[PDB]
């Protein structure tokens, strides 16, 4: 009844959810063959939320994977925990999306959306009803943000009242791969705002900063970054899979975070985070952990939180701890940061407790804070886009493939509107 | 395979060494003539190359086996005295085996056999373990980079392993 | 599934690809008889049991070099029917290579094109390897492209043109061939990679430090820079870039698709014993005017868009650090209509080398690919070269006697002039 | 083509380990207390 | 392909799996209810 | 992290720098190739599999001093094109080496400077090496200081110039070269110290009892001064002293940035037998005018600032006791505006000997550098020597022929007389 169907759009989604299904498999005690293990009855009593029974005692993930290139999804199949998914869940592309929001969305993507909505509706309707979806994608890539946003748009009119909860990788400011960034980022937010219920903002260079300073590593690969964000992405949905003192599902996180129906971009954090040389002399308690929450060195988005007046906040702790150590310290953040939490909303922050921790942790947390501090994120995407647009280049393909002037200006005026209510509610 | 016999290698101080002695050392064959004017202009540069790079060294790095193109015992020993490294005696069967093996002879071609090219004097052929040409140092070739091609020696990847 | 068809015209084209397909079969480990002692399918088709057939076609009008490949070392891997021999050379004439003697070869070559592309679905691109100065390289080189734009009008025709040096051109009617084929090459190609002879001559003198290159030593470097371009096609990497993506992030207007390349490191064995091949310095070593493939100084130019793809065990962290190093540099002055200018391609495959060639090995090879406004000068010296020879209609009686009437010399003047002014109006 | 047996040039390995904030430093006599340590504490003759 | 153990474990993110774990005497579950 | 790039121009700096890196390689335990069986990071870089390379460039305009090193024993130590050499010697000409022949090599000399500076962030600066006796060291050396200053602003430029000996200078056109080589050396180098050859000569008689040694025996003594100067930043110490400390503790005013040097003890295998070498007496042997290595006698001058670096089993209370007896020493007179005039530095290691050299195993040593008012006399006699050249225009046609006009010599006279007036007013 409380079902989450996973969608992994593009090369971003397939590999960012490859690590999520890895960290949720061994948390739920599942070997790479598919059958059950893991010596705890907590993880079997709620196992359907991410898995389906394959009539052999084997649990298969409820994941559908988007791509138009079979290269990187052949690699996840060869990799561990890649044979968990049934082969009918994948969809093959042959033309390949060229990191172009026009190419992914309109012209050849329509020949695969008929072939993948018919499998995601069979996965969804197999249960009595479902609590929502999670969708993982980027905004600088076209196979992730073309089929990613278009799958969001049609599931809105398919299922009109069940939530969509998307983890979005945003264009990093300083470094910039795949140089047509603003034609993808601006032209995907402008339909994410009215067709997605929750959007969580993840920056690449902020993941770079928090693993190089705070988590204190020299040069890991990209696969170490995916393990960082998928650990917090698992902790967000800990209540749907495990019991707690204070139950809070994803729609509980919805109502307590979004005040007005149009702004739904959230900050996502994880704690505790420390290095190998910094493990044994540190304290593990709710006092120091809530202080580790509230700084730019923990934030997975490269928007400085000190420049933004916090609208709402939330913290889902995991493990065995006392509630007063949660909420006197959670109040202690409010009265110490007097100017940092918006005044017309008293008690801006909410907490929730999962009784189980993640494996190898005792008290962990995820921080879903709807801070207003994303003026800086949205205004420099629009400053890059308005430098792209006053001149008419990297755009004659978009006109030749079937658009016109009015839909770029619609997205630019909509993204200018994204900035607009942020400071005037600040 | 065993490229050389037990009593073929021949160095300074007049003693024989076996084939396992070349283990882990960069091995090269010096097809050269005693009176040849190419060899007069090139031998001092091989002497300095052999000097500095293994004397300022942590292990033995280079062996050069002279294999001679000369005409006389007395002319062989006269060129021998000006040269310290390894060598092969002229009138063993070995000189004319590695001559046709590595294509290094001296326009005496038709009175012996009907093949084509000769790639004669001078040449250094750094070689691998199994008697294979490892890479060519171009003194007199299409590059014709004489007196300088010694810097093109690839000593890390050519070992007698 | 995945495939690309390589076309070679002219003597430059045949021997460039003579080093490219040598380096390709060296990568996959196949013996060059066609026998191996699933990733190779983009360059080779499987014909029977263990037999590999290349996806290449060899074209010229003069049979002294197609028959040299046929009788050469690669007689059996190169199946004897991919090569085509002509009757007589175009003889440094666009008019001969396109109008008179090209009609007897273009019919056979196109009958090969659609019977090599109908084998499997998912055709991806074409690698056209032509010499602009040569008569059959620009003549039959031109004639193949409009016919390829008629039948395969919705596909990519990527090109590799060896532009002449300002001083080294080795032909007298060479600037006549360059002006009169570029306009017809313009709206029939979609990606153009311009190299140079004297530029790579300067490279071989400076950092690979041979005093003594030749055309095959030119061909080692160009076969390496094409292979790094196709590295993410054949094999696996983190951020794979394909043929449909080189134009996605370099060509802003349909007119401006001419573009430079380079490579780093280009070193010898003694040149690798002593220095960092670090990510933070290879990008610096691939951006100087003493490193690109066209001897075109960009210090008075303005960088516009660039793919910087890697190959080897390399992490995108110090790649990201090297990107910010370039952006903070003041000498490499990027344009103001795009603050973003980079792509960082990346692939895990170690840089292959040819045993025998002087290009030593490394675990990181970097091809720099760059579109820039510096092309205005390399085509302007090409323009005043033509204007001095066209003062009293020199060498034009050969062309009008072949059937190419007087008058389509002349719009080639203002079409290249219209292209030259396009660089100024995009850089303002 | 079998001339591929070769140790790879340009010898860097990409440092996967922890970066060296603290390199082994010789702590010796002048930054070595003793002396007054047993003079303030009289560890007996 | 550089298939060595340290590189392949680095691409597989095992380093973060090691150091997000807490390396002490951790699992504290006693049942305080008495009969 | 900590980085310094030793740049050498002129052949004097070539085998001074050869003694520098043979002492650095021997001290750090690395091989003549470079494989040794963070500590080395300031001079060598980790480049290879357990292999290191120097961070230096050798810049001379003529081949016989560079290529003989490239064919010597240290041919696999250096990166082989860091040792850049010109085509023709400047031949005692500032005019040729600064205006007409310097540009043929300085475009590629700067080109290699910013490989080594880019390799790490955190340069303290550059170890400049030259002699102002010749034409490459004066001319090409001086041109290097304007371009290093305009490219790199706030980095230290710490110059070791081999100042000519006063009474003899093994040259005839010497007073022309140096008085305008120090023209732009005033405003472009930062921490410069005089090194007179004849002072190194007569300390070899008195201390080492050696009567016929060569230039390289001087270079052993110079290289020990190099090592002792930067071993506080190289290895750990009780009072470490960086390059930015040498600005701090030496120079009073930005114009008067010339100092002197001394290195005590300098004893042989006869005096190390019979003498005790405590700190309390080697400091007296370092401050004595006879051990001065510039032939600037401090007895008729006022000491302004003094720096000392100690290497070995030195205790800081012996530093305090030795400097206490120096303050009470009445002939060593310190200027009235600097009541406290000492910097001291501590390092643990003893100095490392070159085997077969003329030094002995000494536990503790002193490297002293002092800015003194008395050093105006080596420019006062140099002013007089230029006057009887320039009285009726000796050798003027050589320098006017390739770049300057008549008037740059008198314009060099103006700031050298301004130097003498600045030294006179501060010594009041
Ligand atoms: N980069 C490069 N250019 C080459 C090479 N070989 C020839 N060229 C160029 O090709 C131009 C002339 O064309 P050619 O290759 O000589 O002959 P072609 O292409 O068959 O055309 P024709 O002259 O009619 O025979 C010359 O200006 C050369 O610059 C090569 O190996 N590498
Ligand atoms: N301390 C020291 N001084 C040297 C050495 N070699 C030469 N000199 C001095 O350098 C002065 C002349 O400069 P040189 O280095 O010989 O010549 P240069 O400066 O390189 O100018 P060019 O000869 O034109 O290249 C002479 O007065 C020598 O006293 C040396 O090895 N050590
Ligand atoms: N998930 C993921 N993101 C990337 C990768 N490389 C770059 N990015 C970031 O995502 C954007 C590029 O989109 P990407 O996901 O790589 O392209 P896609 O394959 O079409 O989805 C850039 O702004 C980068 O900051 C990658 O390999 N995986
Ligand atoms: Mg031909
Ligand atoms: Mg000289």
């Amino acid at each position: 009844m409380r079902e989450i169907v996973h969608v992994q759009g593009g090369q971003c989604g397939n590999q960012i959810g490859a690590k999520f299904w890895e960290v949720i498999s061994d948390e739920h005690g599942i070997d790479p063959t598919g059958t059950y293990c893991g010596d705890s009855d907590l993880q079997l009593e709620r196992i359907n939320v991410f898995y389906n029974e394959a009539t052999g005692g084997r649990f298969v993930p409820r994941a559908i994977l988007m791509d138009l290139e079979p290269g990187t999804m052949d690699s996840v199949r060869a990799g561990p925990f890649g044979q968990l998914f049934r082969p009918d869940n994948f969809v093959f592309g042959q033309t390949g999306a060229g990191n172009n929001w026009a190419k992914g969305h309109y012209t050849e993507g329509a020949e695969l959306i008929d072939s993948v909505l018919d499998v995601v509706r069979k996965e969804a309707e197999g249960c009595d009803c479902l609590q929502g979806f999670q969708i993982t994608h980027s905004l600088g890539g076209g196979t992730g943000s073309g089929m990613g946003t278009l799958l969001i748009s049609k599931v809105r009119e398919e299922y009109p009242d069940r939530i969509m909860e998307t983890f979005s990788v945003f264009p990093s400011p300083k470094v910039s791969d795949t140089v047509v960034e603003p034609y993808n980022a601006t032209l995907s937010v402008h339909q994410l705002v009215e067709n997605a219920d929750e959007v969580q903002v993840i920056d690449n260079e902020a993941l770079y900063d928090i693993c190089f300073r705070t988590l204190k590593l020299t040069t890991p690969t990209y696969g170490d970054l995916n393990h960082l964000v998928s650990a917090a992405m698992s902790g967000v949905t800990c209540c749907l899979r495990f019991p707690g003192q204070l139950n809070s599902d994803l729609r509980k996180l919805a109502v307590n975070l979004i005040p007005f129906p149009r702004l739904h971009f959230f900050l996502i954090g994880f704690a505790p985070l420390t290095s190998r040389g910094s493990q044994q002399y540190r304290a593990l308690s709710v006092p120091e952990l809530t202080q580790q929450m509230f700084d730019a060195k923990n934030m997975m988005c490269a928007s400085d939180p000190r420049h933004g007046r916090y609208l709402t906040a939330s913290a889902m702790f995991r493990g065995r701890m006392s509630t007063k150590e949660v909420d006197e310290q959670m109040l202690n953040v409010q009265n110490k940061n007097s100017s940092y939490f918006v005044e017309w909303i008293p008690n801006n922050m909410k907490s929730s407790v999962c009784d189980i921790p993640p494996k190898g942790l005792k008290m962990s947390v995820t921080f879903v804070g709807n801070s207003t501090a994303i003026q800086e994120m949205f205004k420099r995407v629009s400053d890059q886009f308005t430098a792209m647009f006053r001149r008419k280049a990297f755009l004659h393909w978009y006109t030749g493939e079937g658009m016109d002037e009015m839909e770029f200006t619609e997205a630019e005026s909509n993204m200018n509107d994204l900035v607009s209510e942020y400071q005037q509610y600040q | 395979l065993i490229l050389f016999p037990e009593g073929s290698l021949k160095n300074s101080n007049n003693t024989v060494i076996p084939q396992s002695h070349l283990k882990g050392k960069s091995v090269a064959l010096y097809f050269a003539d005693g009176a040849d004017p190419k060899c007069a202009s090139l031998l001092p540069f091989l002497l300095n190359y052999y000097r500095t790079m293994n004397e300022g060294g942590a292990n033995q790095k280079i062996e050069i086996i002279f294999v001679s193109l000369d005409r006389d015992r007395e002319a062989f020993e006269s060129h021998r005295a000006h040269m310290p490294w390894l060598s092969i005696d002229l009138e063993n069967p070995l000189t004319e085996i590695l001559k046709r093996h590595f294509r290094v002879m001296k326009e005496y071609e038709v009175p012996t056999y009907g093949y084509g090219s000769r790639t004669g004097v001078p040449s250094v052929i750094v070689i691998g373990s199994d008697g294979r040409e490892a890479q060519f140092l171009p003194i007199c070739s299409g590059l014709e980079e004489g007196d300088r091609a010694l810097l093109r020696w690839d000593w890390r990847n050519t070992k007698f392993a | 599934m995945r495939e690309v068809i390589s076309i070679h015209v002219g003597q430059a084209g045949i021997q460039i690809g003579n080093a490219c397909w040598e380096l390709f079969c060296l990568e996959h480990g196949i013996q060059p008889d066609g026998q191996m002692p699933d990733a190779f399918n983009t360059f080779f088709s499987e014909t029977g049991a263990g037999k590999h057939v290349p996806r290449c076609v060899f074209l010229d009008l003069e049979p002294t070099v197609v028959d040299e490949v046929r009788t050469g070392t690669y007689r059996h891997l190169f199946h004897p029917e991919q090569l085509i021999s002509g009757k007589e050379d175009a003889a440094n004439n666009f008019a001969r290579g396109h109008y008179t003697i090209g009609k007897e070869i273009v019919d056979l070559s196109l009958d090969r094109i659609r019977k090599l592309a109908d084998n499997c679905t998912g055709l991806q691109g074409f690698l056209m390897f032509n010499a602009v100065g040569g008569g059959t390289g620009s003549g039959l080189g031109c004639l193949l492209l409009e016919r390829l734009s008629v039948d395969y009008g919705k596909k990519s025709k990527l090109n590799f043109c060896s532009w002449p040096s300002p001083q080294v051109s080795t032909a007298v009617v060479e600037p006549y061939n360059s002006v009169l084929s570029t306009h017809s090459l313009l709206e029939h190609t979609d990606v153009a990679v311009m190299l140079d002879n004297e530029a790579i001559y300067d490279i071989c003198r400076r950092n690979l430090d041979i005093e003594r290159p030749t055309y095959t030593n030119l061909n080692r470097l160009i076969a390496q820079v094409i292979s790094s371009l196709t590295a993410s096609l054949r094999f696996d990497g983190a951020l794979n870039v394909d043929v449909t993506e080189f134009q996605t992030n370099l060509v802003p207007y349909p007119r401006i698709h001419f573009m430079l390349s380079s490579y780093a490191p280009i070193i010898s064995a003694e040149k690798a014993y002593h220095e960092q091949l670090s990510v933070a310095e290879i990008t610096n070593s691939a951006f100087e005017p003493a490193s690109m493939m066209a001897k075109c100084d960009p210090r008075h130019g303005k960088y516009m868009a660039c793919c910087l793809m890697y190959r080897g065990d390399v992490v995108p962290k110090d790649v990201n650090a090297a990107v910010a190093t370039i952006k903070t540099k003041r000498t490499i002055q990027f344009v103001d209509w795009c603050p973003t200018g980079f792509k960082c391609g990346i692939n895990y495959q170690p840089p292959t080398v040819v045993p025998g060639g002087d290009l030593a090995k490394v675990m990181r090879a970097v091809c720099m690919i760059s579109n820039s406004t510096a092309i205005a000068e390399v085509f302007s010296r090409m323009d005043h070269k033509f204007d001095l020879m066209y003062a009293k209609r020199a060498f034009v009686h050969w062309y009008v006697g072949e059937g190419m009437e007087e008058g389509e010399f002349s719009e080639a003047r203002e079409d290249l002039a219209a292209l030259e002014k396009d660089y100024e109006e995009v850089g303002i | 083509p079998s001339a591929g047996a070769s140790i790879q040039a340009a010898g860097k390995e990409i440092d996967w380990s922890e970066k060296k904030l603290f390199r082994k430093a010789v702590v010796s006599t002048v930054f070595a207390s003793d002396q007054v340590a047993e003079r303030l504490r009289q560890d007996l003759p | 392909f550089a298939q060595d153990a340290t590189r392949q474990r680095a691409l597989q993110g095992h380093r973060t799996a090691d150091l997000l774990k807490t390396p002490f005497d951790y699992d504290l579950f006693h049942r305080t209810r008495l009969p």
